[PDB]
């Protein structure tokens, strides 16, 4: 918005603006250090090996 | 709507959902300046259309 | 005048986690805050304010 005086007011004056992520629940590591992964299951039919 | 808004307000949305879909080959598509979009997920032979 | 009412005063409201992610170092206590659920009773329905 405007107030009565100054030039204007931002949203940095309001909140903090970086890259976060979406979910913050899950958490992975992979021997301690920090990590992720994906977790795939087998689709019906379809051959493990291959 | 430009190629560039279908791409990425409805092309991209989409695509980002197409998985967990059986017997799957490739997912491909076009966004274009008359507003049109298509998303074609071509299957494996012998996949039932159904 | 009444709908507008009716929406406005029998409406679940999310309200979120007391303690959700993230967290300020330590917490060490999380947990979920319902809310008021819709109404239920005629009454309360007779009742929501004009």
């Amino acid at each position: 918005k405007v107030n009565p005086d100054g030039s204007q007011v931002r949203l940095k004056d309001v909140a903090d603006v970086g890259l976060g992520g979406q979910d913050y629940s899950i958490n992975a590591q992979f021997n301690g250090s920090p990590a992720s992964g994906i977790a795939i299951k087998l689709a019906t039919g379809a051959n493990a090996l291959d | 709507a430009s190629a560039e808004t279908v791409q990425d307000t409805v092309v991209q949305v989409i695509e980002q959902q197409m998985n967990g879909i059986d017997n799957l080959r490739y997912i491909s598509s076009e966004s274009n300046s008359d507003g049109s979009m298509t998303i074609t997920v071509t299957f494996e032979q012998g996949t039932d259309p159904d | 005048d009444v709908s507008s009412a009716i929406q406005a005063q029998n409406v679940q409201i999310s309200s979120g986690q007391l303690g959700g992610l993230p967290a300020v170092k330590g917490q060490q206590l999380n947990a979920t805050i319902i809310g008021k659920t819709r109404l239920q009773t005629a009454e309360q329905f007779e009742n929501i304010l004009l």
